[PDB]
This record gives structure tokens, C-alpha cells and sequence, in this order.
RNA sequence: UGUAACGGGGCUAAACCAUGCACCGAAGCUGCGGCAGCGACGCUUAUGCGUUGUUGGGUAGGGGAGCGUUCUGUAAGCCUGCGAAGGUGUGCUGUGAGGCAUGCUGGAGGUAUCAGAAGUGCGAAUGCUGACAUAAGUAACGAUAAAGCGGGUGAAAAGCCC
RNA sequence: CCCGGCGAGGGGAGUGAAAAAGAACCUGAAACCGUGUACGUACAAGCAGUGGGAGCACGCUUAGGCGUGUGACUGCGUACC
């Protein structure tokens, strides 16, 4: 497991936040960036700072390679709740969401 | 007097019951399965144990045909022909040892050949 | 009209198909040994070398 | 209720609705649905449900029970600490501390750690009687006909 | 302790050179069915999931003996509903082994169930000893 | 608007009729268990166990009976921080609401007795209070009408600014 | 203490019996979801079945007919009120 620095919140849906997680499953820890900064999405950019975020401890905090976490299934979760209003019906429908994000990374080695 | 609905309601529905599918979301899955349509599924056993083994019985009597019929000795006519002897009547299933006793079970047509024929 | 009709579920939410990323490399090349991208030089400056558009 | 009446306004022009009363008892912040009636009542004992062969359970127990000693003189008052010895005549040391009697006396210290009410003089109340061990009547000879209630 | 017969994928399969061919075909043909199931091979599995290969000879030669023969159409208008129609007759279609005349299963596994996957398994070319398109190990 | 009268496929006799005759063969009466009513027997008798007769689909009605989330009681009485208990699934137990248990958990609680009866045993009131699983990448994206660099600062400027 | 954006979240430490009590404070399931152990599997019909069983990730047995579920074959059928 050894590492999972989540991130909050994003203003995405967890859709287009989900889309992209698959790619950088077992074999990409070595060179992870590249895949994710030249992809510029509010999605992938935000799986390079988690990544980032939960590597750059890992290598310190236990003594671990860094070149062997080898990033083993990035999965999401949304909440708890959130709304706000726009007035298109001012009755009835009215009422937009933010589902949100927290990329439950998970890195653990070879 | 307060219910608040519960103890039997989940009860009637799984606890035991050994089946992880069954009949998806809104049908069941949601709840509307639990009280009043749980009955159906083992519903199809309600009779058919007699009826399915019609679907068998080809099975046990085909050797008691399937090389006999070449010899002449086909099944329901050369049945007229048994059971005309009152101690021969359970033909039916038990003559089934003839697909694998065939180099003895071969001489069973000599016994009244020169009568029963 | 109103939406009368069943939920997202298999046949819909599976869709992913064709809506895929494209899976890019990228070259190592130490000339910009950091804030380089995929073989495209350097994000920002327009270096290579020397002096091209701003950079040195 | 509180809860305003009736009706706030017509119930056409959406294509789905059911209701609108606000009251009505079934839905929110109310109530008790049926007509709130203070259910008064003090279901009525007859006279010789009292005479009334009500005493005979120290015919079927008629062993361990009725408990015949003598009257309720012998506490202190003071120290009811004391009292399982002064209750070994009757063998049962606290067990269910009544006697049946009648005169004012002491011995109502009896009741100091929950047990009944006591009740003692004269009318000794039918509930005494269903079920416990010790349903003592102890006092002499106030039991003749009418009396038998004691 | 069961006495069926399950998968059986497929133990008995009758290389069998179907001299049978027109000469009283409309009673063997009927039969196939009956023969890929059964009356022989009915010892092991005679309603499910078994196979079956028979080596066919000809093909134009159905003989069939009947007024039928010669208006009985065939009908397929595989697209929409085909508008534009089909008519030539037993023996005028016969003249090619196709999909409707030649095989008799078509007729005999009607709905597609049991039949759902061994649909060539009896080779459907004919030639006979010009051109024997089928099994090398000796058929019979 | 695809030949669409056995369901097919039209079988020159397999058939049509007439005489024989053996298998297939709803639930249909048989093996053999089990037994709610109304009767008849051996005898018992608070009353019942089995034999023997009629026979066991059951929303309008009268008969006649089972159990509970707990309130009002069985009860300083026995039970519990050595766990009193769910969502659950080791194992069967009854004619049934369900469990006496128990498995893995929770972290405090009960009626194997009868006495008590009414906030009264939910999924169908076009649901209801707060909703959203939901139409997808849900505006006409805000008229379709504006642009152009060279820079500047900086955590990040198509906008701020020269 | 460490890591990133002089940020969010985590991974250990620790007041704590507890952080499945962490200041989007309720010792806590319901509509829907992310990645995995195995499937059936991109020739589909027919309330998505209980059957009747072939062998499959797996876990018992000096062998001993199984404790497991998507459900190849296909049989039955139209669950409502």
C-alpha cells in the first residue's frame, strides 16, 4: 500500500476524473510525468500531482527505491455532498452538483 | 404499538438462502422481489420430475434396439412376443445390462428361438 | 419527451470503447535534462542549444 | 396543530401530484390520529368479587405460605437492620414482608427495599394474594365469614 | 450414480458414405436428424449437444418422386422483406448445393437449437470418386 | 406489402380404410410416506392413539386457533463488560410469524412461563420531508460581430498593464 | 518528522481504551459507483431462472462422490394484480 496521498476536491465529476487511471497501473512509476503533463487534462494533471505528492514522501519516509513502487491501481471516490442554483425553471430543475473527487491512489513495489 | 417496521421483513427474503444473482435491480435487488413473487424460481420443479424423464427413457432401451434391429428383434414387437411368458415384465429399464455384457448377453434370443420367433 | 425509459447500467455505462487516450513516448535527451516535453524541446523559452527565438 | 389549513391552493396543471391538506393526521409535526380522547376509565370490581372464596390459595400452597405466628409488636422500630431474627418464627427472614393484620403498629418499615405496599389493615388488596410465596395472614380469629378477607 | 450422459462432446460420429443418395433419399433424409441424434448412435446422448459426420457423395440428385418437384418454390428474401421474388423450383435450384435443398437439418433442427455451432461438419461439397473432399482415415 | 388453412416439411405409400397389436404416455390412480376437517371402531376417557369410512384447490359469511421491534406486568428474582443483541450465514427445525442455537462482528442489554391489550405485523394512496441512481459529457454556453503582437510582473495572466 | 503548490491528502508517531472516536464532530446499512480472485465471454430472441450436471480460481479427505458462484449445452414458461 505504503502511500496515498488523495487530493481534495476538484470541481470535476468523478467521469472525466476516473478517465485516465488505468494507464499508469504497474509498469510507469519509473517515468510517470509524461503520460499525464502532455495529456493536459484537470484529470491527468491531477493523478501527476497525487502521484508526486505520494512518491516524493514514499523514497524518505520509509527508504524504499523509487524507481521500484511500482503504482499498483489508482481507484476514485466522490463526497460527501455538495449543490448550488441556476434559475432556468426557478420551480422545478434549478439545481446543479458537485459530485467531486479523491484519487485513492495506492503505490506499493515490485 | 410504535413498529417503525421491522424483525421479519429481511427474514422471508435471503438470511440462508445460497443464490448471490437474482432477477437484477428493479424487479428485486431494490426490495420488490422480498414478499409477494420470491415463490417463482423453484416454481419450475412444481411437477416436471415426472415430465423431463420422457426425455431419458430413449437412453436405457436404445440397447435393446440399436443392434437387435439388424438381427430383426425390434423392441415393441418382439415385446408382444415376451410377454406372452406372465414371469418376464420389467424389460423396461433393467435390460440395460446389454451395452457392455454383449459377447454373453448375445445367446438371451436362443432360449424359445423355435417358438418365440 | 420525459425520460421513460431504463438506467445507465451495461449496455450504456459500458461504452469506453473509442472515447480512449493516445498513449505517447517521449525521448530522455539531457540537452534539456528537465523541463523538457514529449520531443518537444523545452514548454516555454524555444531553446535547443544557443540563441533561436528568446532563449540565451 | 399549529399547522396551517385549508387548503393552500388547487391541485391541477403538473400531471403528477396526490395530496395537499397539510392536516389531516397522517403527515409532519402530526398526531395522535385518533380524536385525542382521554381514555378515563375505572374498570369496576363488584362487591363479593371481594366474598369471593378470594383467601383460598392457602389451600393449594397450604405448606410453606399463610405463615400463623402472632401480631405486629416485636421491632424496635429504630433498627429494621435487626428485623430477619425477629422473622425466623415465621421462618422466611424478608423474603415478601407482609402479616395481614389490623392495629396501628410499627412494623410498616417493612416496604424499605421496594417489595409491596404493604396495605395490611383489613384489606389486604387481591393482588397481594397472585402469585408470591409468602402470602402470610398471620393474626387470630377475625376469618369467620365475611371476614375471611382480612 | 447418475445414469446420464453428460458432456459428451462427442464419442460417436459414423463415417458412414451415404450410398443412399437419390435412390431413397425422401426416407433417409427425413432421417438425418433421427441418425445425427440417434437409432444407431442413440446409446449415448439422444436429444443434446453431441456431433456428427456422415460422408455425403452428391448433391443434385434428391430424387423426391412428386408433382412437387416442379412448383414447389424456394423462399429466402434475406434483406427487406426482398420485394422483387424467387421461384425456381426443386430440381431448377437443386442444381447447386446452396443452403435450403441439399442439407435436410434446415428442415430437421428447425429453430437453430441443438444445431447452433456443427453446422458444416458433414463437409458439403460432392464429386464422389472424381473428388473425395472428405476423411483420409477409412470411412465405410 | 416474405409461399404463410396439419406447427413444420408434403410421405406414392410410410399413407386411406378395415382386422390385429406393443410401447410412449398432464397433475389424471398406483407405489409408499405424511395427515386438516365430518363420521364410524378397539376401547380408553381430563381425553387420546390408531384403525377405518367420506375426502382433502378455497375473498364474500359464521366457526376455531398461532407469534412478535416494546410499552403495562410474571420477578433486589436470575442473567450480563469472562459481551446482553443487529445487517449476517456454521448447521436444521416446525404444518406455519419465526427460531432453541450458533457462526464471523458489534459494544449493552431478556422473557424459554403467562397476565395485558392498542400509536397495531408494507410496496402497490399518480407518493411524502430533506432528495437524487436517471437524459451526457444535458444552453441557443449566454447573438453569430471583433482583433494583433512585442513585452511586463508573478505562485498561475488570451483578462491586469505599457 | 515527512511530502507537495511557504497548499490538499496520506504514511508513521501520539495526548487516547479507541482516530472503523479527527474540529464536511452522529460508536452507523439504504438510489448509483472505483481496482481486483475465477467466469459466462463482440452469431444477439423470449421477465435473464430453478433444474440436470461437465470442470474451473480455490479449501478438506492415507481414496471416500463435496463447503463456494458468473451460469457453454438447454428446458420449463408468459411473476404481477
Amino acid at each position: 500500500m505504503e502511500t496515498i496521498a488523495k487530493h481534495r476536491h476538484a470541481r470535476s465529476s468523478a467521469q472525466k476524473v476516473r478517465l485516465v487511471a488505468d494507464l499508469i497501473r504497474g509498469k510507469k512509476v519509473s517515468q510517470a510525468l509524461d503520460i499525464l503533463t502532455y495529456t493536459n487534462k484537470k484529470a491527468a494533471v491531477l493523478v501527476k500531482k497525487v502521484l508526486e505528492s505520494a512518491i516524493a514522501n514514499a523514497e524518505h519516509n520509509d527508504g524504499a527505491d523509487i524507481d521500484d513502487l511500482k503504482v499498483t491501481k489508482i481507484f476514485v471516490d466522490e463526497g460527501p455532498s455538495m449543490k448550488r442554483i441556476m434559475p432556468r425553471a426557478k420551480g422545478r430543475a434549478d439545481r446543479i452538483l458537485k459530485r467531486t473527487s479523491h484519487i485513492t491512489v495506492v503505490v506499493s513495489d515490485r | 404499538a410504535r413498529v417503525k417496521r421491522g424483525v421479519i421483513a429481511r427474514a422471508r427474503h435471503k438470511k440462508i438462502l445460497k443464490q448471490a444473482k437474482g432477477y437484477y435491480g428493479a424487479r428485486s435487488r431494490v426490495y420488490r422481489v422480498a414478499f409477494q413473487a420470491v415463490i417463482k424460481a423453484g416454481q419450475y420443479a412444481y411437477r416436471d420430475r415426472r415430465q423431463r424423464k420422457r426425455q431419458f427413457r430413449q437412453l436405457w432401451i436404445a440397447r435393446i434396439n440399436a443392434a437387435a434391429r439388424q438381427n430383426g428383434i425390434s423392441y415393441s414387437k418382439f415385446i408382444n412376443g415376451l410377454k406372452k411368458a406372465s414371469v418376464e415384465i420389467d424389460r423396461k429399464i433393467l435390460a440395460d445390462i446389454a451395452v457392455f455384457d454383449k459377447v454373453a448377453f448375445t445367446a438371451l434370443v436362443e432360449k424359445a428361438k423355435a417358438a418365440l420367433a | 419527451a420525459v425520460q421513460q425509459n431504463k438506467p445507465t447500467r451495461s449496455k450504456r455505462g459500458m461504452r469506453r470503447s473509442h472515447d480512449a487516450l493516445t498513449a505517447v513516448t517521449s525521448l530522455s535527451v539531457d540537452k534539456t535534462s528537465g523541463e523538457k516535453h514529449l520531443r518537444h524541446h523545452i514548454t516555454a523559452d524555444g531553446y535547443y542549444r544557443g540563441r533561436k527565438v528568446i532563449a540565451k | 396543530v399549529t399547522g396551517s389549513g385549508k387548503k393552500p391552493w388547487r391541485q391541477k396543471g403538473t400531471g403528477r401530484a396526490r395530496s395537499g391538506s397539510i392536516k389531516s393526521p397522517i403527515w409532519r409535526s402530526g398526531g395522535v390520529t385518533f380524536a385525542a380522547r382521554p381514555q378515563d376509565h375505572s374498570q369496576k370490581v363488584n362487591k363479593k368479587m371481594y366474598r369471593g372464596a378470594l383467601k383460598s390459595i392457602l389451600s393449594e400452597l397450604v405448606r410453606q405460605d399463610r405463615l400463623i405466628v402472632v401480631e405486629k409488636f416485636s421491632v424496635e422500630a429504630p433498627k429494621t437492620k435487626l428485623l430477619a431474627q425477629k422473622l425466623k418464627d415465621m421462618a422466611l427472614e424478608d423474603v415478601l414482608i407482609i402479616t395481614g393484620e389490623l392495629d396501628e403498629n410499627l412494623f410498616l418499615a417493612a416496604r424499605n427495599l421496594h417489595k409491596v405496599d404493604v396495605r395490611d389493615a383489613t384489606g389486604i388488596d387481591p393482588v397481594s394474594l397472585i402469585a408470591f410465596d409468602k402470602v402470610v395472614m398471620t393474626a387470630d380469629a377475625v376469618k369467620q365469614v365475611e371476614e375471611m378477607l382480612a | 450414480m447418475k445414469t446420464f450422459t453428460a458432456k459428451p462432446e462427442t464419442v460417436k460420429r459414423d463415417w458412414y458414405v451415404v450410398d443412399a443418395t437419390g435412390k431413397t433419399l425422401g426416407r433417409l433424409a427425413t432421417e438425418l436428424a433421427r441418425r445425427l441424434r440417434g437409432k444407431h448412435k442413440a446409446e449415448y446422448t439422444p436429444h443434446v449437444d453431441t456431433g456428427d459426420y456422415i460422408i455425403v457423395l452428391n448433391a443434385d440428385k434428391v430424387a423426391v418422386t412428386g408433382n412437387k418437384r416442379t412448383d414447389k418454390v424456394y423462399y429466402h428474401h434475406t434483406g427487406h422483406i426482398g420485394g422483387i421474388k424467387q421461384a425456381t423450383f426443386e430440381e431448377m435450384i437443386a442444381r447447386r448445393p446452396e443452403r435450403v435443398i441439399e442439407i435436410a437439418v434446415k428442415g430437421m433442427l428447425p429453430k437453430g437449437p441443438l444445431g447452433r455451432a456443427m453446422f458444416r461438419k458433414l463437409k458439403v461439397y460432392a464429386g464422389n470418386e472424381h473428388n473425395h473432399a472428405a476423411q483420409q482415415p477409412q470411412v465405410l
